């Protein structure tokens, strides 16, 4: 399943764990559109801080 | 002939068939829910009637 999530509001936490598990176990792709983020592009020497 | 209902006639009767739970039915865990109130109050759609 390639699941799109436009919302996340009202979602059960248990359902979220179940979906993430579905990523890990049933290879779901799960596109969460609500999230906003800055990014950093670390050099290999730098590592993930 | 079919048996006359006991309440239909005036004789008292001291042997009767009472239905029963086999064991206490309040024994189990009480129901609990995960309420999750809306993200933004201004975004709520109280319309639609």
């Amino acid at each position: 399943v390639h699941m799109t999530i436009n919302e996340r509001a009202g979602m059960s936490k248990l359902v979220a764990d179940n979906i993430i598990a579905s990523v890990i176990k049933s290879n779901w792709v799960v596109d969460i559109l609500d999230i906003e983020y800055t990014a950093e592009v670390m050099t290999p020497s730098e590592g993930y801080t | 002939q079919v048996g006359i209902p006991k309440l239909e006639v005036d004789h008292i009767s001291f042997s009767n068939v009472v239905s029963m739970m086999t064991a206490n039915i309040r024994t189990g865990d009480d129901m609990a829910v995960e309420r999750v109130n809306p993200d933004d109050v201004r975004a709520i759609n109280i319309r639609n009637a």
